[PDB]
């Protein structure tokens, strides 16, 4: 019915412990995979962990809000869906100051909003600045995420593509740089070819085929037009639906559907353009008036495809085809290509210049390629994306986490009050990232952790942190596991945001 | 005996109707005050819903219970009525039940008990209104600026405490307008506030007129005009058509040409119309087509086009002028000259960051303003724009409702003392009804406390010492009108903190609550079918 108290701040802490638990030993270079039984008999050893707990159903709310959360991370940022989870949950793993030493949760709360600030203050001076005109140290940072992949090969090649297409969105002007890649940077699958042969193009790319032979096959200038509307019989403002089935209903119906089409369709090919793009469908009367002006037929396009291909050609969008007037052309675009590549036929209203979108064409020869080489490309714009926005770095491979650590440890000395105790909670609850770096390898947990929360109280906090492959201690400056820094802001944000949520819960009552 | 039903009755009926209704109030207990924990809110499907209201929590909470159902329409005539308080009603409530269901073992019948509380509540309203306090510091007396100093103090817009909230309180008396046979109020949106990340967090600046965010478009328009014909029309100079799901389709090719003279023909003379009037200012909310702004350069009259409507409502208050609606006179088209025009001075646009302003400056009848945050950081000003909004309507509230009550829990307190005396001057088995009156107020003060990460007995406990001295003796040595200090933690004065409450909440929350009290313990019997 209904759970109240202290109970619900304690089962909350249970919930969220236990879906991190499983994808402790995800993280890094040396995961461990995970085997997932299906109901029918099926198994999938895959070790990501988005596709884990996205397959497993959960009864619990608060471990529902628990994923939701990290699917709402991984959209914003390609990376990091695993440390998100295992720091929120180590954080909300300490119930010492919740039940035995009864402490208030608004006390605790403010603890890790202090804590917080500081967390953000301290990974800024550590970091280091980055130079994005170098294009071959652009490229050590992108190789993270390629290693172990079927794109190694070409990955000089794949950098530049996904390299290239983030500064096309970015935009400079406005100071914001504001990068939207499901947008600009939109990429279609294409079949046939090789991984070699994609390539970067500027413009916008229509996968409609060539149903019937007469189109402009080249053109030096196109003429693109857009229009709401459809061709069709036109249908009254009522419900009423159109079956047709005695032959007096056809002639009627046909002849006044002949007569509607071929008015608008009139005012289409006076103008004279090359294109006819229509947002809504067309009917099979109103293609035989198109194929007359010897002119490409496009139907079955969204709003917003057609505002980018008003923006690629400086096109107008016009409410009906019988208001369209002699200001709607294609004219500065580069030129319409019909020609079939891979057994299908395109359509290329494509330019030589930025007219602030592009496209990227995926050549291969199976699906099985296709498929796994889009979605290499699709996280690798997305570290590309993060790096232009904020060209600074950060150590990672568990250096960071230990940094924040001492930093917080020498500042709590300095807080005089209850908060101290849970305010050095936090510092210890970082060691998690580093630690479960070590136990993959196998190597002794206690020994080499003890042995490096010496060397950043010496040492600078930004080198010595812990090698993956080979499981002992080596300094960051060697080695190219140097993080965006964007990508741990938002790690540590959403974590403690997230242990705050579940701690403000004191009931859960049902209702509607 | 045999019926088609069951029926039950005794001590259990009523014991089962307080624990029913003590379940809701538990329910909604830890989730009053501002600092209140959130609450999740299950569905049948599964989804979730947080949220700390306590309002909003009652009307999605569904329990079947028949006394349960009572309390639940009863916050509905409180939120209809008033609107806040609902919490407090239902908590008030369920003391009163708890402590009378402990009466009934004491074999004190129900009629004595339901006696007492009318004439509690009788004597309670009696003595607010004595401690009450009306409208003051709008005029030569200024302890208003710590009104909103203090519920600032919990943000970090709360650095400067008088350079900040003394805007705040020039906002609130400059948007005074009685509109209503001398009653005047104080309206919700009046001023504009944005923000701006200039140079420093000390350039905020207070600004007196109506902020419009629009455009110029081509730059023949002139960005000042001193002109005070202000142009409000909804009509739009754009294309005309039959409708917008209607459209007409020409079948004649000449026919085309022909209508594409006239929607062209017509604007000249809407054009000719408008500027017979002789106004700069122009404001049309159907858009300008790009022909009709060669005129405007021509006049040099100021025109935007795609006027939010919103924005002119606000304008026409503003300006003090009539907005219209068409040029359609049923007749023909006239924009009626010397009657939707307006007065103004001077106006001029203000450069702000990547958007500007047009600032429209003393009008005839305006009670508006407009506040521009100059802060450092997108986060540092983003929580300064809410932060003056909820600040403001702490100052507003308390200033519309003319006669306000001290807050935080100092209502409960006196009561709790005076009526505790005023049992024992009555009698004839009343005493009882009304001490259990007194003892059940002190929960609004005990649940503020908990919900506080404090002690709540020693907080109730010294300040039940503040209140009684200043019954013994009125001489000014001993404490009087001390509330609970939530951030705090310790008793504060809460008429110098700024903290009120208007009166028709505590009153109206008082005969509620007794009301509901009564009904429910009026059933002494639960018969079935």
């Amino acid at each position: 019915k209904r759970e109240s108290g202290r109970k619900v701040q304690s089962g909350n802490i249970n919930a969220a412990k236990t879906i991190a638990d499983i994808i402790r030993t995800c993280l890094g270079p040396k995961s461990m995979m995970k085997m997932l039984l299906d109901p029918m008999g099926g198994i999938v050893m895959t070790n990501d962990g988005n596709a884990i707990l996205r397959e497993i159903q959960v009864q619990h709310p608060a471990a529902k809000s628990m994923i939701e959360i990290s699917r709402t991370q991984d959209e914003e940022v390609g990376d990091g869906t695993t440390s998100v989870i295992i720091l929120a949950g180590e954080m909300l793993s300490v119930a010492e100051h919740f039940l035995e030493q009864q402490m208030h949760p608004t006390v605790v709360i403010s603890a890790y909003r202090k804590a917080l600030d500081d967390m953000i203050s301290t990974l800024k001076k550590i970091s280091i600045p980055v130079d994005i005109s170098d294009s071959d140290m652009m490229l050590n940072i992108i190789n993270s995420s390629i290693t172990t992949k079927a794109i190694s090969r070409w990955s000089s090649l794949a950098c530049n593509i996904a390299l290239d297409a983030v500064k096309m969105v970015q935009f400079e002007e406005n100071g914001r740089k504001e990068i939207d890649i499901k947008k600009y940077a939109r990429v279609e699958k294409i079949p046939g070819g090789i991984i070699e042969d994609s390539c970067v193009l500027r413009g916008v790319m229509i996968n409609k085929d060539v149903t019937h032979p007469r189109m402009r096959r080249y053109i030096k200038n196109p003429r693109i037009v857009l229009l709401d509307s459809s061709l069709e019989y036109k249908k009254g403002e009522s419900q009423t639906d159109i079956e047709i089935t005695r032959e007096e209903d056809f002639t009627r119906i046909l002849q006044m559907e002949e007569e509607y089409i071929q008015q608008l369709c009139e005012d289409i090919i006076q103008l004279k353009p090359d294109v006819v793009i229509t947002e809504k469908g067309i009917s099979d009367l109103a293609q035989h008036y198109l194929m007359r002006a010897n002119i490409t037929a496009i139907r079955r396009v969204r709003k917003t495809d057609n505002n980018r291909i008003a923006r690629a050609c400086g096109a107008r969008i016009v409410s009906r085809p019988e208001e369209l007037r002699e200001d709607d052309v294609g004219t500065g675009a580069g030129l319409l290509e019909i020609k079939k590549i891979g057994d299908e036929y395109f359509t290329f209203i494509t330019d030589c210049k930025d007219p602030k979108a592009c496209t990227i064409l995926l050549r291969g020869a199976s699906k099985e390629i296709l498929s796994e080489v889009e979605r290499n490309l699709q996280d690798a714009m997305q570290v590309c994306r993060n790096v232009l926005l904020d060209p600074q770095l950060v150590p990672g491979g568990g250096a960071s986490e230990m940094a924040v650590a001492h930093a917080l440890t020498e500042k709590s000395k300095a807080m005089t009050g209850v908060e101290q105790w849970p305010y050095r909670a936090v510092a210890q609850a970082l060691e998690v990232i580093p630690r479960t770096l070590i136990q993959n390898c196998g190597a002794s947990t206690i020994r080499l952790l003890t042995s490096l929360r010496a060397k950043h109280t010496q040492e600078n906090c930004e080198t010595w942190g812990v090698n993956g492959e080979t499981g002992t201690l080596v300094d960051m400056k060697e080695l190219g596991i140097w993080e965006p820094l964007a990508v741990k802001l938002q790690t540590y944000k959403t974590a403690v945001e997230t242990a705050v949520l579940l701690l403000r819960i004191d009931d859960i009552v049902s209702g509607h | 005996l045999s019926v088609f039903g069951d029926r039950s009755t005794g001590e259990t009926i009523r014991s089962q109707n307080v624990m029913a209704a003590a379940s809701i109030a538990n329910i909604v207990k830890s989730s009053l005050g501002p600092v209140g924990l959130d609450k999740m809110l299950v569905d049948d499907i599964g989804d979730v819903t947080i949220t700390n209201d306590g309002a909003t929590i009652l009307k999605l909470l569904e329990v079947e219970h028949p006394a349960a159902k009572v309390l639940c329409e009863l916050a509905d005539l409180q939120d209809k009525e008033v609107g806040d308080g609902t919490t407090s009603v239902v908590i008030i409530a369920a003391e009163l039940l708890k402590n009378a269901d402990e009466l009934v073992k004491q074999k004190i019948h129900p009629t004595s008990v339901i006696s007492g509380y009318r004439l509690a509540c009788k004597e309670a309203v009696r003595y607010i209104n004595e401690n009450l306090i009306v409208n003051t510091d709008e005029l030569g007396r200024d302890c208003l600026i710590n009104a909103a100093k203090t519920s600032m103090s919990s943000k970090i817009i709360g650095i400067n405490g008088d350079f900040f909230a003394n805007m705040v309180v020039d906002a609130v008396l400059a948007i005074k307008y009685t509109d209503i046979r001398g009653q005047p109020r104080y309206p919700v949106n009046s001023v504009n506030i944005l923000k701006a990340h200039g140079r420093s967090q000390m350039e905020s600046m207070l600004i007196s007129g109506y902020a419009l965010n629009c455009v110029v478009g081509s730059q023949g328009m002139p960005k000042r005009i001193v002109n005070a014909k202000i142009a409000c029309l909804d009509f739009s100079l754009q294309k005309t058509k039959m409708k917008l799901g209607v459209q007409v389709v020409i079948t004649d090719p000449e026919k085309l040409d022909q209508i594409r003279q006239r929607e062209s023909d017509i604007t000249k003379e809407r054009i000719q119309k408008i500027l017979a009037t002789g106004a700069n200012v122009i404001l049309t909310t159907g858009g300008i087509d790009d022909m009709c702004l060669k005129y405007f350069v021509e006049a040099g009259a100021m025109a935007v086009r795609r006027v939010l409507k919103r924005d002119l409502k606000r304008i026409a208050k503003a300006s003090g002028a009539t907005i219209l609606s068409t040029l359609a006179n049923l007749e023909g088209e006239e924009t009626f000259e010397a009657a939707m025009l307006g007065q103004a001075e001077e106006v001029v646009q203000e450069r702000i960051c990547d958007d500007e302003l047009i600032l429209i400056k003393n009008t005839k009848a305006r009670t508006s303003a407009s506040i521009i945050l100059r802060g450092a950081n997108d986060f540092m000003c983003d929580e300064m724009e809410r932060s003056l909004h909820d600040a403001l309507c702490v100052v507003k509230r308390v200033l519309e409702s003319k006669s306000v009550v001290p807050g935080g829990g100092a209502v409960e307190a006196a009561l709790s003392i005076y009526l505790e005396n005023y049992a024992t001057s009555m009698g004839s088995r009343e005493q009882l009804a009304i001490a259990e009156f007194a003892r059940s107020l002190l929960v609004i003060p005990n649940t503020l406390a908990v919900n506080a990460a404090q002690d709540s007995t020693d907080l109730v406990a010294k300040l039940r010492a503040f209140h009684n001295e200043a019954q013994v003796n009125p001489e000014r040595k001993n404490l009087k009108w001390i509330g609970l200090d939530l951030s705090n933690g310790k008793p504060r004065d809460n008429k110098q903190a700024g903290v009120f409450e208007p009166t028709i909440v505590k009153v109206k929350s008082l005969k509620f609550a007794t009301e509901a009290a009564i009904t429910i313990l009026r059933i002494d019997d639960l018969i079935k079918l």
